[PDB]
């Protein structure tokens, strides 16, 4: 099959920037090269048809060019709403049709420190033999954050799983959820459960904690 | 106007069979080539199959040829994808898509997840993430729900049956070492509303028919 | 149709209408595009309105009657079926100092 390769695979840019997404074909293709915008949790939306045809309701800041093996999608003035993964598609020697691997576009924004919250295991969960301790890092930028679990001030490892949301549509921040999983037995063995957060927005780490039992 | 509504996804064992449907409205169905395009979790787009307006002319990607069959019922405005001899590598979100010109795709369905696995369906355990007296960091408090130990994906979480949307963050599920999934859904609300407003997370895991409405209350200690 | 000399970019100059005399009951939607030979580096942009009309927009700021006085835009109208069938209508755009039917067959 004809292989479509996009560059870069990921990009971060500022509002007002002229951003370019490249699409290279493994062989020369005619003019049936189309561009898609896929927002998280949504189906792709067709932006550009046959190299350069702008679709209805697509802002004129989106434009396409290229020929042979090299194609470009240009966003002339990047907007916060342009956050998505972009795909190129060749459809001129059909069947089959092949797509590029995707280019995730991230919106650059001012530094925002997270709001840190700690959740003790519920009593309903403890009654079943497991203890899940949840730490929330809410609405921060940039994505890079360091979450450290400490049980009686001793750093934990291998007993936690992080999960990060996609860029917020309204403020371009991320949120993160870290879960510390322990047996009821190991949980009953210690007293202070701390979640320590390191981030560009914090002058010094932020620790949120609770003592098991007492409130 | 133009709408494509999908159904039929879910858990199926390797070697199994599954049928997907795509109900169309808002356009002359028979005038369009109709397609199936899939996206494996965290991966790109893979074109699967095509069928002409009449339903006479069909096409397949090499990856599905001889195992899948595409069909349409123009009287019912419905597209089908009959999948058979399902493999682990077939696990993806399957979209039906309307053809625009020379095989570009202008309207897509919401998607339907198809999980090909020998593991069994497990419903989730739903636990509250209670807002404490310490969690009330000024005037903004956080509360949530922990949707633990389910299989397969997906689960849906709404707050107060869709009434509460602002401040909501439903995190991507994490696969635990037990081969079971776990996610959390949180919402930041004003501390000043904890005494007046009721908070309920509506958890739905359609593969196991689990529908849980958990009330999230501040703990009395 | 025509374009002014002092015309700025993203200016609508003409609207095209895709017509099928063999479609009495309006069941066919047509996809618009520039023919392969004109698809890259044009001085005009096609915007498909998705209702059998498309706009011809200027892609550059300023046109010089002396550099190039006339543009021949080959516009493709395509059906949305397998195999796909297309038709081509050439639009003449003139540069001046200061509705259009494309048939499907
Ligand atoms: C008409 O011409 C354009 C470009 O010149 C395209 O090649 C299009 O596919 C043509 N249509 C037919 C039916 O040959
Ligand atoms: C018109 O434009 C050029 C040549 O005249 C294109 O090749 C196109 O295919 C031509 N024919 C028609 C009917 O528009």
């Amino acid at each position: 099959d004809i292989q479509m390769t996009q560059s870069p695979s990921s990009l971060s840019a500022s509002v007002g920037d002229r951003v370019t997404i490249t699409c290279r074909a493994s062989q020369s293709i005619s003019s049936y090269l189309n561009w898609y915008q896929q927002k998280p949790g949504k189906a792709p939306k067709l932006l550009i048809y046959a190299v350069s045809t702008l679709q209805s309701g697509v802002p004129s800041r989106f434009s396409g060019s290229g020929s042979g093996t090299d194609f470009t999608l240009t966003i002339s003035s990047l907007q916060p709403e342009d956050f998505a993964t972009y795909y190129c598609q060749q459809s001129g020697t059909f069947p089959p049709t092949t797509f590029g691997q995707g280019t995730k576009v991230e919106i650059k924004r001012t530094v925002a420190a997270p709001s840190v919250f700690i959740f003790p295991p519920s009593d309903e969960q403890l009654k079943s033999g497991t203890a899940s301790v949840v730490c929330l890092l809410n609405n921060f930028y940039p994505r890079e954050a360091k979450v450290q679990w400490k049980v009686d001030n001793a750093l934990q490892s291998g007993n936690s799983q992080e999960s990060v949301t996609e860029q917020d549509s309204k403020d371009s921040t991320y949120s993160l959820s870290s879960t510390l999983t322990l047996s009821k037995a190991d949980y009953e063995k210690h007293k202070v459960y701390a979640c320590e957060v390191t981030h560009q927005g914090l002058s010094s780490p932020v620790t949120k904690s609770f003592n098991r039992g007492e409130c | 106007q133009v709408q494509l509504l999908e159904s039929g996804g879910g858990l199926v064992q390797p070697g199994g069979s599954l049928r997907l449907s795509c109900a169309a409205s808002g356009f002359t169905f028979s005038s369009h080539g109709m397609h199936w395009v899939r996206q494996a979790p965290g991966k790109g787009l893979e074109w699967v199959s095509v069928i002409s307006g009449s339903g006479s002319n069909t096409g397949y990607a090499d990856s599905v040829k001889g195992r899948f069959t595409i069909s349409r019922d123009n009287s019912k405005n419905t597209l089908y994808l009959q999948m058979n001899s399902l493999r682990a590598e077939d696990t993806a979100v399957y979209y039906c898509a309307r053809q625009w010109g020379s095989y570009a795709f202008d309207s897509w369905g919401q998607g339907t997840l198809v999980t090909v696995s020998s593991a069994s369906t497990k419903g989730p355990s739903v636990f509250p993430l209670a807002p404490s007296s310490k969690s009330t960091s000024g005037g903004t408090a956080a509360l949530g729900c922990l949707v633990k130990d389910y299989f397969p994906e997906p689960v849906t979480v709404s707050w107060n049956s869709g009434a509460l949307t602002s401040g909501v963050h439903t995190f991507p599920a994490v696969l635990q070492s037990s081969g079971l999934y776990s996610l959390s859904s949180v919402v930041t609300v004003p501390s000043s509303s904890l005494g007046t407003q009721t908070y309920i997370c509506n958890v739905n895991h359609k593969p196991s028919n689990t529908k849980v409405d958990k009330r999230v209350e501040p703990k009395s200690c | 149709t025509f374009v002014c000399e002092k015309a700025k970019a993203d200016q609508l100059i003409q609207t095209l209408h895709a017509v099928d005399k063999d479609d009495p009951y309006s069941g066919h939607q047509f996809s618009f595009s520039l023919a392969p030979e004109a698809a890259s580096g044009s001085n005009f942009t096609i915007q498909d309105n998705k209702d059998n009309t498309a706009g011809i927009l200027t892609r550059k700021n300023g046109y010089n009657r002396h550099e190039m006085s006339t543009y021949l835009l080959p516009v493709v109208i395509s059906d949305n079926d397998y195999p796909v069938q297309s038709s081509t209508g050439t639009v003449t755009v003139r540069v001046c100092a200061c509705p259009l039917e494309v048939l499907f067959q």
